[PDB]
RNA sequence: CAUAUAUCCUGAGAGGUGAUGCAUAGCCGAGUGAGGCGAAUUCGGUGAUCCUAUGCUGCCGAGAAAAGCCUCUAGCGAGGAC
RNA sequence: UGCAUCCGGUGAAGCCGCCGAGUGAUCGAGUGGUGGAGGGUGUGGGAGUGAGAAUGCAGGCAUGAGUAGCGAUUAGGCAAGUGAGAACCUUGCCCGCCGAAAGACCAAGGGUUCCUGGGCCAGGCCAGUCCGCCCAGGGUGAGUCGGGACCUAAGGCGAGGCCG
RNA sequence: GUCAACCGAGCGUUGAUCCGAGGAUGUCCGAAUGGGGAAACCCGGCACGAGUGAUGUCGUGUCACCAGGCGCUGAAUAUAUAGGCGUCUGGGGGGAACGCGGGGAAGUGAAACAUCUCAGUACCCGUAGGAAGAGAAAACAAAAUGUGAUUCCGUGAGUAGUGGCGAGCGAAAGCGGAGGAUGGCUAAACCGUAUGCAUGUGAUACCGGGUAGGGGUUGUGUGUGCGGGGUUGUGGGACCUAUCUUUCCGGCUCUACCUGGCUGGAGGGCAGUGAGAAAAUGUUGUGGUUAGCGGAAAUGGCUUGGGAUGGCCUGCCGUAGACGGUGAGAGCCCGGUACGUGAAAACCCGACGUCUGUCUUGAUGGUGUUCCCGAGUAGCAGCGGGCCCGUGGAAUCUGCUGUGAAUCUGCCGGGACCACCCGGUAAGCCUGAAUACUUCCCAGUGACCGAUAGCGGAUUAGUACCGUGAGGGAAUGGUGAAAAGUACCCCG
């Protein structure tokens, strides 16, 4: 849910600054979506984890 | 090229009062290789001495632990084979 | 014992037989030591070295 | 078609055999210790927490798996069984 | 320790004394004994450079003190023997205790403590000729006994796999 | 071999023991990998042998998983895929320090404490290499007609700044040096070629012109692969289009004839195990490393002494008076030192070659126009990280989520931002040297220690011992020059 199966996009690490400036560790996970793609026009469908950026790029083939 | 002879399984005979008492009953005791079995020992003895072996009895003995100025030391552990010859019974004079 | 010089002159078969009689002689020497009637202790060393020499010659011949 | 102390399975135990053997109370010497000979052995009582028994009866709290054994075909088979 | 000089197997350092010396930390190229291989002085350089105490650390040894104690609820005695040495060891005859044990056999655990021969500095809360102590040699024999080559329970690991 | 001798046996001038290089053997455990397992111990399959009257038994190879090539087969299921089968090549673990990329504390200071510091430290995770990372401007700079990849050291400077403007934190430009490679390769526009997928005016269509054929060098598209061509900032390169043009021969640009472009063969160069492509194979270098050898001069006299290597006095060598040993301070007794010498073999450095690629079907300077110059990228917005900069007017860089362009009168930067000038040309990849370190080997050094010191460890040392376990962890050096280690007698 944090590593893209296409481009390997991974979560980012940072801090959650509060009003009193208390910095606490937190994570920025990628927008991973489970998509059943069609690797070849033959019709085989496989469930892969692709980020929404990959879907926008058309790199995944949900035919 | 490995050449396997029956004479490396048998290492040395056992000399003691109990061994001699067994000998007067045509029963001989040997020190055999620790990784041998009863059938292998029987076959090796039959090949070596051209004798008919009735039964072979094996026992494992832990080497004695001796105290030294450097500390504690342990002798080698050995396996003994007690071979009983058949009724043909030609004595092993090599003993 | 036997230096490798004329040891390499023998073929494979008599090399095998020489190894076999050397092993039997070592067996006899070991039994004699166990009982304790032979005096020359170096005989065991010599026979073991002859066995090692013939093994080495066989390995060289089979290897090249 | 069958209700039979019929038939079969299981099964303590009693009896025979194993046993012309083995062992033993003692008797001889011998004295570290070794050896030889060796009688009688029936009949009752008491009696188990042990065996028949993984049995039987009762109860609710409803009380392992697999291997093994037997059987069934699928299947191998001109040799195979005792 | 740089430099310059002096002493030393005809006896340096170190240690123990005598006789002395300085206003002090201290000194004695004054000596006697022990000892056996390195030291002194001047002028500079550098310090792991000075302990009496931190309920300070290590080693050695005092007071308590030849004092407490010598580890249950059974109990030992005599004769003989061995021996340098005997209350404790060996033998014999008595006496006593346990006897659902303080008797016999396994499992876990221990590892040679088991037997023979030898020993009495170390140990045994005493001594010891004795020992579960020390030394050498010897000793453990399985088709049927407990396990493996047979099977699974709880549970463990876990090809691929899912998740991260 | 040694503690550590006491025997008992033997080897050696026919060259032993010993030292160096290369081989053979290398039980079992251990990534452990035929299966299992409480590590070093239990159980097997296959093939070929050994053995038995036959089973039993023995020996040698082989049998783990995953990943990527190649080949066969292609479930549900039709195309097909998953999967299965076989065969090759790789991986797995260990290591003291150094590197890079991530995650990331608290005791502490602020005389309290939360922003802050400690500190991106401790530690953990993934990975290499002999070094790593960075590296060839979408750079600095400020009007100097200026520098010109990166890295590292010294200044700049505890400065400008930053900070509950508290404790504290803290640059860059420029200048001086080490090293130099201001280095190379690509993607696109265009051609040529092959192929997949669609169709086809299926003919007047595609070759460079003119002649003649022909209905496909497909005709057209589209995608991909390969070979040419193109590597840039004063913009550059493709499309064109004139001028000049430094080998020969051959085969192709649908076809033959006169013309311009592709492709092979011979000279001639140019390079090379290199970043710029790669794997090899020979000869040679008193070039190096891994064993060694030689190497001057006092038995000097007297004296003390157990012993001279002490004292006094004589000589000698010195390219050697460094350091140890020998019965006490030794240049001339020994090992050695200065100085010369030595490699069968292995390895490492060079050099010349075979060998490989590569340019020659090529090169030059000119003229006016269309196309290309790295896309879910830059930019913007939201939330964060790090920069002297703690969100502040916050530039440059970067992570996640949305949105999302242009190809040179384009885009980015010059500390918000706008205009003008200046600099550069992102969204592709390689690159040696200067730099960091020492598990290990070699040679030395010390106003460092000398047995409560120095490593915990000069002695059984990570041993004894303690703890179930991670782990903790000691103590013990000196006879004498030589053992000549007290024969023999006496008390016991």
């Amino acid at each position: 849910a944090a590593v893209c199966d296409i481009c390997g996009k991974g979560p980012g690490f940072g801090k959650s600054v509060s009003h009193s400036h208390r910095r606490t560790s937190r994570r920025w996970n990628p927008n991973i979506q489970p998509v059943r793609a069609v690797t070849r026009p033959g019709g085989n469908k496989q469930r892969i984890n692709a980020c929404t950026s990959c879907i926008k790029a058309g790199k995944v083939s949900r035919a | 090229a490995t050449i396997t002879d029956p004479r490396d399984i048998i290492l040395a005979p056992v000399i003691s009062e109990k061994s001699y008492g067994l000998i007067e009953d045509n029963v001989y005791t040997f020190v055999v290789h620790p990784d041998s079995n009863k059938t292998q020992i029987k076959i090796a003895i039959e090949k070596i001495f051209d004798v008919k072996v009735d039964s072979v009895n094996t026992a494992n003995r832990q080497g004695k632990r001796k105290r030294t100025r450097t500390g504690f030391g342990k002798r080698k552990s050995t396996k003994r084979a007690i071979v009983k010859l058949a009724a043909g019974s030609k004595p092993i004079d090599l003993f | 014992g036997t230096t490798p010089g004329e040891l390499r002159e023998l073929t494979d078969d008599e090399l095998k037989d020489k190894l076999r009689e050397s092993k039997e002689e070592l067996f006899n020497l070991r039994f004699q030591m166990a009982t304790g009637q032979l005096s020359n202790n170096r005989r065991l060393r010599t026979v073991r070295q002859e066995i090692a020499r013939v093994y080495t010659v066989l390995r060289e011949r089979e290897l090249g």
